[PDB]
């Protein structure tokens, strides 16, 4: 358990660490994003397991809901940005300093 | 002694798949004014062994703008999912009893849709892909009223449990009660395995087959013999749910027999559906399958959460 | 007993299967094809033996080039021959691919298939029947049953 | 209106059935008799460990035993 | 404040509505071919795709 | 004819009832002469576990009674 | 124990079918067989570009709606709780609010594709 | 069979590891489907079979739409795959090998207290109700619809109005 | 919290799963109901500043119930020197521990 804890811990980190280290497309930055929710969800859930907090168990389906609609409205953004520029990628974005 | 088990649910599935191949044609056949193979057996019950063997001798095609990886995986993943969904199957002692079983099938299905997904992408050609985006359109129109419709009849049930299901069938069959969760269930059962009419993958004249136009072997032959399985297990589950045999439990080889029937039945009406009908368009099977079932689907919902209180016909948790 | 007619029971078989199960193309150019479709129809049904078509060419074993091929439609069709994979049949249908036929002597034909694909078996007609079709279908299933591999490989 | 509906049950008859299985669904609850015995049923079944009482000496109504004439005769849901 | 780096900054527009290069319209094409079932015979068929 | 159809039906049918009987009989051997053991809920694991303890063998069907 | 041994076994027999389909056969492989088919000519262009998909709309409300099937979900147990009116009214809002979603969606055609 | 929870931890973390280095979405969302159902496996490993079910399901139906986006937009002639770049694969390389010689060094620097590789599988589960029914992770999700029926109406909004800003972004 | 709307109606809508000890669906107590009722029953009329050095010793308690740090020292400590002892051969482990005991019901 502390084990495991310490392992998505750093997981969550690992996801973290890709979603800002930017890369050309966008795309894998909402996976990265999608990733530190999994491993978010996971914690959640074991320290309600483990502690027998069958009151907090509603809490990860929340976490799961809203980072769905997180993507979603992600992912429209990306279909604007490709109606836009043709390409998802990020390097694009560089008109606001002007 | 598991093993054993694992034989005598694995190598007869196989047989049955191989057979189902046979009366596939052969049914197709008649209904076309026609006898199909009895040549190379008695009345043809060779030609699936002589189809597998020639498969497996033919030089599989490993090309250069495909994803080896994803290529080879896919096949492996698809018969996988297909002879893991026999598993928890109560005929009516099941193999691996779980308390979540409709989850797992779900599960394992919506995973399955990714043999043909990635496989079409490896596959780098342009009927493959378009395969590809045909099944993600097919499963996102048949995967929400699965759940919603196999939620509302399990919601007479009292669990996700599979072999529950034989003791809320005890006196009856879940079927008069819910027969339109029943006719939607079963066209999704035709959506889902992508059997005619909602092929649209393989759809041989619009395009030249689909997620298989680069595969020829044994590959093939697994995403095929995936396909078949699937079919007998959809089959399977409907003649569980809906048309529930009877247990007896001294006698439970006539639950198996009678599940034998009904399968069997299920299944040649697919063959049938595939000989009567046309196909679907992929997008009109998602305006079916949004603006017709999907509507009914969610009050039939309300209707079946409503109807264990007013009738006060709660299920037991176990 | 003998490795040597072990090999060749074994072989029996090999061509058992893939005469038993030869899955030809969906590939017809001109009218011959509509004798073709007549073999696959009820009558003269192929799918009785064990010939039932398949569109891509990486899932077949022949190729039946029934009809004219022309200057334009060589390259596809020898395309479409490499694709298919090894063991791999030709049956060349009606006198426009067995020769040029009835347009031998034309700016655009290819005089016979001859020169773009290797032809196993020849099969005459103008239309050939179906019946004459099938006829040939089945001397290449016996031609595929005297194919004698696994003996030379172990007399090499 | 009624003309409205006479029309759409040819045309477009999967929305009338849904909306009428809807408002029946919210409806039904309201009428039937039947409804309040579910949450009773519900409560019927221990779960858990009934835990004795201390005996203060004021307890009447509460029985000494499980087969008293005492607490809730749960023969209603019997031959219900 | 002109630095080296904001020289060839350009001031925007008045409706933040910037002038681009429309993305050519590539179409995708396919060749739904002699081979194809529904090709009814031989027919090439070229033809562009926006899916 | 349609009854040609049959052989390759009966082949189908005797493969589909063979997972079930074969379940059925594999727990009564294993497990003896019983049905294998549900345990939806740990109370039921917990009679399991007892009743492996009880026996003195390491196998919970073995059913002691009124002999104790 | 018994799960991760059936799952073993089916990887298995996959594993070992596609061996037996690759190093039994015989190969003769050249560059005019093992490039892509697209119908006797050649491509004109890659398979690795832009699909438009024009149903994305779709996709992402059947995201959400697949969320809805989540909080759905519980409602076997849900029904063995004693109150059996609050959970009444709620699954009641989750799936008219649903259905209004649809049907908001379906009048601004959402529903349909992107021409 | 005592270091099954470590290893499918760390296979978790291999897969958001792979995933943080960001090949085409493609095999990003082969990792996220990985490491949910290694997720799911370990949510079981601890006594829940509901929630894993869900994480997998969930992550499926969206890793579904991934595809059909990145066919679209997030597409390239030659989509990067892990070995496609050398220095990724050498920095995943060197992940693996910094996370194994990390917790080689925090398996010494502190006995026990963070990680115990020598007493590995004799702290999972904590105090399990050997005695029990009606205990299992789906009472405290269904409890959603009784004492917690605040996250259900805020939850249903959020998809409500999702669906609206879906339309009006997209519009 | 910022807005006591809630203690202004009295409703409940989230303050009532605040912690272990709180409402289980069916009556299952979460481990450390006791450790987190006595902290918070210590804690109360008290705020903060006080409560963080006068209620120390049931929320040190409630730390080794729900992280559980120090019972791991301690077996650890006791695996370790029973591991030495038995690859020097001073120890020998008794039926009861090398998995041959009588049971007990
Ligand atoms: C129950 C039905 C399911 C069955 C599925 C599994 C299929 C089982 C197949 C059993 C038959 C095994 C024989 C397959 C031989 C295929 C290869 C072949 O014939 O080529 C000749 C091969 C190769 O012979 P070769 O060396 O002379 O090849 C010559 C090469 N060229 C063409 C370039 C000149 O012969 C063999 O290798 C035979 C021994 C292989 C036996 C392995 C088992
Ligand atoms: C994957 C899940 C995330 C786990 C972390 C990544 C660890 C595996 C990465 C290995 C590098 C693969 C790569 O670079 O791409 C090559 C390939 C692409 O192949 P290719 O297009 O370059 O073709 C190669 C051609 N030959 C064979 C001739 C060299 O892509 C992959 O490997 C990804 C497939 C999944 C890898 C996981 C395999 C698990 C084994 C189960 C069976
Ligand atoms: C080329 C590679 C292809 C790989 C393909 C992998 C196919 C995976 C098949 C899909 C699996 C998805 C579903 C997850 C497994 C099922 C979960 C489940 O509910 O049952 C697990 C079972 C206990 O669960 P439950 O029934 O709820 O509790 C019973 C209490 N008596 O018992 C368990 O808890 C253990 C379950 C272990 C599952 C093993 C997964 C194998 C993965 C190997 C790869
Ligand atoms: C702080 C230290 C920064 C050191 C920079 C190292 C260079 C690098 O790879 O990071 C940038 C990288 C973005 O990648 P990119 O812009 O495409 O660079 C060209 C690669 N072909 O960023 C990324 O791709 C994300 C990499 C995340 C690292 C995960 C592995 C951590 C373990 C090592
Ligand atoms: C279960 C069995 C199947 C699905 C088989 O695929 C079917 C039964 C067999 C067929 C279709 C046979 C031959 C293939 C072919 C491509 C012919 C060329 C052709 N095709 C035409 O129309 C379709 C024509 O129209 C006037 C033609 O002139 C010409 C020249
Ligand atoms: S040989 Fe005769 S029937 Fe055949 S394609 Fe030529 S003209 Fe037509």
């Amino acid at each position: 358990m502390p084990s495991t804890f310490f392992n998505l811990t750093m997981a969550f980190s690992l996801s973290l660490l890709g979603t800002l280290m930017f890369r050309s497309h966008l795309m894998s930055t909402l996976l990265c994003l999608e990733g530190m929710v999994l491993s978010l969800f996971i914690m959640t859930s074991v320290t309600s397991l483990n502690s027998n907090s069958m009151s907090s168990m509603p809490i990860p389906i929340t976490i799961l809901v809203f980072a769905a609609c997180e993507a979603a409205v992600g992912l429209a953004l990306l279909v604007k940005v490709s109606n836009t520029y043709g390409t998802d990628y990020v390097q694009n974005l560089n008109l606001l300093q002007c | 002694m598991f093993f054993i088990n694992i034989l005598t649910l694995l190598v007869p599935i196989l047989i049955a798949m191989a057979f189902l191949t046979l009366v596939e044609r052969k049914i197709l056949g008649y209904m076309q004014l026609r006898k199909g193979p009895n040549i190379v057996g008695p009345y043809g019950i060779l030609q699936p062994f002589a189809d597998a063997m020639k498969l497996f001798m033919k030089e599989p095609m490993r090309p250069l703008t495909t994803s080896m990886s994803l290529f080879i995986i896919a096949p492996t993943l698809s018969l996988t999912l297909a002879l893991s969904l026999w598993v928890p199957l109560p005929m009516p002692h099941p193999l691996i009893n779980l308390n979540l079983g409709i989850l797992f099938i779900l599960a394992t299905s919506s995973l399955s849709v990714y043999s043909i997904l990635w496989s079409g992408w490896a596959s780098n050609s342009k009927y493959s892909l378009f395969g590809a985006l045909r099944a993600v359109a097919q499963t996102i129109s048949y995967e929400v009223t699965m759940a919603i419709i196999l939620l509302s009849v399990l919601l007479m049930n009292g669990s996700y449990s599979l072999q529950t299901l034989i003791t809320t069938q005890e006196h009856m069959w879940l079927l008069l009660p819910a027969w339109p969760m029943a006719m939607m269930w079963f066209i999704s059962t035709l959506a889902e395995t992508n059997r005619a009419p909602f092929d649209l993958t393989e759809g041989e004249s619009e395009l030249v087959s689909g997620f298989n136009v680069e595969y020829a072997a044994g590959p093939f032959a697994l995403f095929f013999m995936a396909e078949y399985t699937n079919i007998i297990l959809m089959n399977a589950l409907t003649t569980i749910i809906f048309l529930g045999p009877l247990y007896y439990i001294n006698l439970p080889e006539l639950y198996s027999t009678n599940f034998m029937m009904e399968a069997l039945l299920l299944s040649s009406t697919f063959l049938w559906i595939r000989a009567s009908y046309p196909r679907f368009r992929y997008d009109q099977l998602m305006h079916l399958l949004w603006k017709n079932f999907l509507p009914l689907t969610l009050a039939l919902c309300m209707w079946h959460i409503s109807l264990p209180i007013f009738t006060a016909g709660v299920p037991p948790y176990m | 007993s003998r490795a040597e007619y072990v090999v060749t029971k074994l072989d029996d078989l090999i061509n058992w299967a893939r005469r038993s199960s030869l899955w030809p193309m969906t590939f017809g150019l001109a009218c011959c094809a509509v004798e073709m479709m007549h073999m696959a129809a009820p009558r003269y049904d192929m799918d009785r033996f064990g010939v039932v078509f398949r569109a891509s060419p990486r899932q077949a074993d022949v190729m039946i080039v029934a009809g004219t091929l022309t200057n334009k439609m060589a390259p596809a069709l020898r395309k479409v021959y490499d694709q298919m994979p090894e063991p791999r049949y030709v049956v060349s249908m009606g006198s426009c691919a067995n020769g040029g036929g009835y347009y031998h002597y034309s700016y655009s034909v290819v005089r016979g298939c001859d020169r773009i694909v290797p032809v196993d078996i020849y099969v005459p007609g103008c239309p050939p029947t179906a019946e004459a079709l099938l006829y040939g279908i089945l001397q290449l299933q016996r031609k595929i049953k005297r194919e004698q591999k696994l003996k030379i490989w172990y007399r090499r | 209106i009624s003309a409205f509906l006479k029309n759409a049950w040819a045309k477009e008859p999967v929305l009338v059935v849904s909306f009428s299985v809807w408002g029946l669904a919210i409806i039904m609850p309201m009428i039937s008799p039947y409804t309040k015995y579910a949450s009773m049923i519900n409560k019927a079944t221990p779960y858990n460990y009934p835990v004795p009482v201390r005996d203060d000496g004021n307890m009447p109504d509460v029985p000494s035993h499980p087969q008293d004439p005492l607490g809730p005769s749960l023969d209603w849901l019997k031959n219900l | 404040y002109p630095s080296k780096e904001t020289a060839h900054w350009k001031p925007p527009p008045w409706n933040d509505v910037d002038i681009l290069k429309e993305k050519a319209v590539t179409n995708m094409t396919l060749n739904f071919g002699p081979q194809h079932p529904a090709a009814h015979g031989v027919l090439r068929l070229v033809l562009e795709l926006s899916g | 004819m349609w009854f040609e159809i049959l052989p390759g039906l009966a082949i189908m049918g005797v493969c589909l009832v063979i997972p079930g009987v074969s379940t059925a009989y594999i727990h009564k051997f294993t497990n003896g002469g019983k049905e294998k053991r549900v345990a939806r809920v740990q109370y039921q694991w917990y009679l399991m576990e007892r009743d492996r303890r009880i026996s003195g063998v390491n196998r919970y069907y073995v059913s002691k009674g009124l002999e104790n | 124990m018994n799960l991760y041994t059936v799952i073993f076994i089916n990887i298995l027999l996959s594993l070992t079918l596609i061996l037996v389909a690759f190093w039994l056969p015989q190969m003769n492989l050249y560059s005019e067989k093992a490039n892509p088919y697209e119908c006797g000519f050649d491509p004109t262009s890659s398979a690795r570009l832009p699909f438009s998909m024009k149903f994305f709309l779709v996709a992402i409300t059947f995201l959400l709606f697949d969320l809805e099937i989540a909080l759905l979900l519980p409602l076997p147990w849900a029904i063995q709780t004693i109150k059996t009116s609050t959970m009444m009214i709620m699954a009641f809002i989750l799936v008219t609010i649903l259905s209004l979603g649809l049907a908001y969606e379906w009048t601004q055609k959402g529903l349909e594709w992107t021409e | 069979m005592n270091n099954y929870i470590f290893v499918l931890s760390s296979l978790f973390l291999v897969g958001c590891l792979g995933l943080a280095l960001k090949p085409s979405p493609i095999y990003g969302g082969l990792g996220l489907i990985v490491s949910g159902f290694v997720g799911c496996l370990m949510v079981l490993g601890f006594g829940g079979s509901f929630l894993g079910l869900m994480v997998f399901l969930i992550y499926l139906g969206g890793m579904l739409v991934v595809f059909g986006y990145t066919t679209a937009m997030a597409t390239e002639e030659y989509p990067e795959t892990w070995g496609s770049n050398w220095l990724i694969l050498g920095f995943l390389v060197l992940g693996v090998i910094m996370e194994v010689f990390l917790i080689c060094v925090l398996n010494y620097y502190d006995e026990v207290g963070v990680i115990n590789l020598d007493g590995l599988g004799d702290w999972l589960m904590y105090e399990v109700d050997d005695v029990g029914v009606m205990l299992e992770g789906g009472i405290g999700v269904a409890a959603m619809y009784s004492c917690a029926t605040w996250m259900m109406v805020v939850a249903g909004w959020s998809l409500f109005a999702g669906i609206f800003i879906i339309i009006e972004i997209t519009r | 919290p910022f807005l006591d709307i809630q203690k202004k109606l009295g409703i409940s809508l989230d303050r009532h799963f605040m912690f272990l000890s709180a409402e289980q669906p069916y009556k299952n107590a979460a481990r450390c109901h006791a450790f987190e009722k006595e902290w918070i029953e210590c804690a109360h009329g008290i705020g903060g500043t006080r409560a963080k050095k006068e209620c120390k010793i049931e929320f040190d308690d409630f730390e080794e119930c729900l992280l559980r740090y120090k019972t791991m020292r301690r077996m650890h400590d006791i695996k370790k020197q029973r591991e030495k002892l038995m690859k020097e051969g001073k120890y020998t482990p008794p039926p009861h521990h090398s998995g041959r005991e009588e049971p007990r019901p």
